[PDB]
């Protein structure tokens, strides 16, 4: 019923490492096929990339 | 001599018809939204460093 | 007093953080709804009919609501209501 996708802000500075371990936790924390999903296709996209 | 139409004397059950044309209106109730600056909206990926 | 919150070990006790409940987060998604349409609307051109997109009060309407569950839809009397009624005229044998 609520599923995610990524904010993109300009004024948002942050460390690259931030991205990098996000991928990894994103694989552990959510549910992308199956019977449901939490996430949309391009937020997997980019989790997939990171 | 011009061959277009411009000035004609009609009867008045003739002036309606010119209605020949097909017309396509959208709903009151959608909505009509320009997105092409929204191809620009972005951000860039900074590299590890040192 | 339930048997899942049994702990026997340190290992599941940590600092507490923050706190939440359900009337807070019922207001939040829905601030949260209107605030992205009411932003996207905002920042391009749009032709459409106008909505003011507000937030109400959740609280108010439940509360609301069950209070109309202590209505009645029948009344008590004593007598019932009179039906016919009668014009008296110049006669004195028909009404």
């Amino acid at each position: 019923q609520i599923i995610l996708d990524l904010k993109i802000d300009p004024g948002e500075r942050m460390d690259p490492a931030v991205r990098m371990v996000a991928g990894v936790v994103g694989h552990l924390l959510f549910t992308a096929g199956g019977r449901f999903t939490n996430l949309t296709q391009n937020m997997a996209r980019q989790l997939d990339i990171a | 001599f011009i061959n277009k139409r411009i000035v004609e004397r009609v009867r008045v059950g003739q002036i309606l018809a010119v209605l020949n044309r097909r017309f396509v209106a959208y709903k009151g109730k959608m909505r009509i939204m320009d997105i092409t600056q929204s191809l620009k909206m972005g951000t860039k990926l900074a590299a590890p460093t040192v | 007093q339930r048997p899942e919150r049994i702990k026997t070990t340190p290992y599941l006790e940590g600092d507490v953080l923050s706190s939440d409940s359900g009337p807070l987060l019922s207001v939040f998604a829905l601030q949260e709804i209107m605030q992205k349409v009411r932003q996207v609307q905002a920042d391009y051109m749009t032709a459409t009919r106008e909505v003011d997109f507000t937030v109400p009060d959740v609280q108010k309407i439940l509360d609301d609501i069950k209070a109309l569950a202590a209505e009645q839809v029948y009344k008590i009397v004593k007598v019932p209501s009179i039906s016919f009624r009668h014009i008296v005229m110049q006669s004195r044998d028909r009404v």
